[PDB]
């Protein structure tokens, strides 16, 4: 009746297959975003920290769409960061990237599966929908 | 913004007004929310008429003047005197016409409805305010604390609060205001200082023993042991000096005065100390997120400026809450002013810049849309 | 029976105790389940010591005293204070020794197990009770309603129930208790009365605004239309007077307070109104007999004493249940007291007179046979 | 929905049954106390006025226990009367008649349900407990 410890092994391999996905996928995004944020001369060695503020995700959306997005207050504080990603989410819900756990705090916290879960949905609506210029 | 349209943030807390433009880190205007009115007569030809001294000049002539808060614990008592500290704020510190600016006001939560709509009205109508926003205190102190999770305890001069929050979501039923602040503790300090023989039956010296309090009167971490060693006065006794030049000595009366924050039976009410009140707020909260209220108890306000508060807090909610987990308290600097500072950065956010009660929004629609925007 | 052996029926509901002998139509003892304990000190030589005021005398000295229910929503909190309202019941209203009598107690269903066996124990052991029986509330209110078919909704002071029944057969899984009663609505009335500026931070006046509530606060049949005509205050506003002599005016705050019975989001929970809860009980019931639960919704309890309840009920379960058939609600008089009265006639039935937990039945067998007799 | 005016009728009958109790019970006490205070030649036509001072309740407890109890100051004033009943309550809490609303002022005011509520508890601790001699 040993499905429990087998669940401790399986779920470790659930997210092992998801990390083997999300890391190569993060580098798909990484060379994809450094093909774009290099227009504004920003280089990404880490999605989860560079685009963490939201304003840097705003820089990406200003590159991809070739447009301008508002840059509200930023600093140390949480509200500083959440507002910035709430403008990114303003343009991303404008681009119909839903709030299916693709969040403000998810970018601020750098949530490994939803920061990439947001911006890979940005890839799945850049080469599908008009996040491009 | 910022000397342009430039939302005026005016923290009209009891005891002190704190005002500046949007984006300012420092409320250039800080002065006591008082109105000085003379008591004794004077037959001198050529003397300042000055019927209504207002604000910080009434600190200069405290002897003649009847010092009077126009506000009481967030509830505005005297509206024209409220307009005196306003018009002095806007023409002698901010030195500008609100007729152009939004006025980001600050007000206590759980407010009877006239103190929102009339606080807004005398702005809209006596002044002109093309826009404005009266605002809850503790949230804006969380804006300078800059967080979204925990529970904020704003004890200004008049009201202590316990306002919970969790990732932007507040819990209104778990919000608790309470009358335990600097205005109360100086009355307790008055009744407990006269056992040494020092009576101060004038508001002039109520603020001076409040000044004693805001310097000397800390919070006993443990209380009755500090009263136990109040038997042998070694350091608890200290000399204070008056503006007259007389000397006070206070010993135990130091720590027990803000113990009324923690044992309001020294005042004599039902009220529990502030630690049971935040703990009582977390009684009303949700077992998933109650953990994040323990480790993120936030402090704010002018009465919270005293030593020995926050370590007594971590001791006592440890006694109250599950001590299995952690009860950190976050007591940043400028906690009297964080209420204002976080407002001065709130107006900077452009999403908030659509959350203003504009002029015609007040005029044609209602004074009750103040309540629809400010809750 | 009946001043002989004479089973004492003692309805220990929250808020109010209601006690009398078996067969009595009127519980001669009615007094609030409270214990008055002084807060402020008094230096007067020759003064009632009276540490523990109990019950209805604490209504007299509400200012000094800390009013305290020993029971909370059927769950007995303080057991010796529970014994204070008991021993006062048995020696100052019933005025007799329980050492002879059975004590037909009344208790809330879905009770944690200590509140049956200890409620019985302090009777068996501190008192002597040659027999006794703690009893489910809503069934005994059906005994004064005298029926066997339908669903009983007993909202006393602490707990609203929905207890179905069909020809003597109850449906236990479909029984639902809920915390929506007079103790809750006065807290909602507290938070909603202070928007007019009236704060009552003392339990003394919590019972007084509960008295406002039990007089003024009815149930809006339709709610937001009564709030729509709360714009033009014509009759919804009325003057109340305090024991101090001050005057209140309340308008919309009347009907919306017991709307928390019907929209507990005004309190702020998951809980649906009482009509969805009885409707949710009938979800769990059997399609043959669900018809007889619609036409026989029974009302009971002290919070159900308010106007406008039962017609809102017939409106709303009509909106919920199959409106093809009939949804009559049966709201008899004395519905606060029907809980007790039907117990006072339960003890009269001699088949029940073999259903007592006798003395040695408790002593040698168990406190768990209380659960074997009371379910 | 008429439990309210029915409460105006019921509570009138609540205390009607309680007055039919407490009056016959007052005469139970009356012939009981005039079987005892006749030893000190005091006659009771009214519990609520004769034993109102407390000293007369003290006379009863001096009869029943066959003992002596202190007689403090008496007069017109309230404190005069409360002190006297506070000596009665001294001997009655000595006899474990609690202060469950069985009071000093309850005897001084002559509270109909607690003056008899005290002294009937005195009956319920005379023929049960040792208030007797």
């Amino acid at each position: 009746n040993d499905s429990s410890s087998a669940r401790l092994f399986e779920r470790s391999r659930i997210k092992a297959l998801a990390d083997e996905r999300e890391a190569v996928q993060k580098k798909t995004f990484t060379k994809w975003v450094n093909s774009h944020l290099a227009r504004v001369t920003c280089r990404v060695g880490d999605l989860y920290s560079d685009l963490r503020d939201g304003r840097n995700l705003l820089r990406l959306l200003e590159v991809l769409s070739g447009e301008i997005l508002p840059k509200p207050t930023k600093g140390r504080m949480r509200i500083h960061c959440l507002e910035n990603v709430d403008k990114a989410l303003q343009f991303l819900k404008e681009q119909k990237v839903h709030l299916e756990n693709m969040g403000s705090h998810d970018i601020v916290d750098g949530n490994h599966r939803l920061t990439l879960g947001l911006v890979w949905t940005i890839i799945l609506r850049f080469q599908i929908q008009d996040i491009s210029v | 913004m910022d000397d342009d349209i430039a939302a005026l943030v005016v923290d009209n807390g009891s005891g002190m007004c704190k005002a500046g433009f949007a984006g300012d880190d420092a409320p250039r205007a800080v002065f006591p929310s008082i109105v000085g009115r003379p008591r004794h007569q004077g037959v001198m030809v050529g003397m300042g008429q000055k019927d209504s001294y207002v604000g910080d000049e009434a600190q200069s002539k405290r002897g003649i003047l009847t010092l009077k808060y126009p506000i009481e614990h967030g509830i505005v008592t005297n509206w024209d005197d409220m307009e005196k500290i306003w018009h002095h704020t806007f023409y002698n510190e901010l030195r500008v016409a609100p007729e152009e600016h939004p006025v980001l006001l600050t007000e206590a939560p759980l407010n009877p409805k006239a103190n929102r709509e009339k606080m807004t009205q005398i702005m809209f109508e006596t002044f002109n305010t093309p826009a404005m926003y009266v605002a809850i205190q503790a949230v804006l102190s969380l804006y300078a604390s800059g967080r979204t999770t925990g529970i904020v305890m704003d004890s200004g001069d008049g009201v202590t609060h316990t306002v919970p929050i969790y990732e932007g979501y507040a819990l209104p039923h778990a919000i608790l205001r309470l009358d335990l602040a600097g205005r109360d503790l100086t009355d307790y300090l008055m009744k407990i200082l006269t056992e040494r023989g020092y009576s101060f039956t004038t508001t002039a010296e109520r603020e001076i023993v409040r000044d004693i309090k805001e310097k000397l009167c800390y919070v006993a971490l443990d209380f009755e042991q500090e009263m136990a060693t109040a038997a042998s006065s070694s350091s608890l006794e200290k000399s204070y000096e008056l503006p007259d030049g007389q000397v006070i000595t206070i010993g135990n009366e130091r720590f027990r005065c803000p113990e009324a924050l923690f044992q309001p039976s020294f005042l004599g009410m039902e009220s529990c100390g502030i630690h049971e009140t935040t703990f009582n707020s977390i009684m009303k909260c949700d077992v998933d997120i109650r953990k994040d209220l323990y480790a993120n108890t936030v402090l704010s306000g002018g009465t919270t400026m005293y030593p020995g508060i926050a370590d007594r807090m971590q001791k006592e909610i440890t006694a109250l809450a599950p001590s299995t987990m952690k009860i950190k308290i976050i007591a940043p600097p400028e906690r009297k002013y964080s209420v204002w500072i976080g407002g001065s950065i709130l107006a900077s956010l452009s999403t908030f810049q659509q959350m203003w009660i504009s002029k015609q929004e007040y005029d044609e629609s209602g004074p009750s849309i103040v309540h629809r925007k400010c809750f």
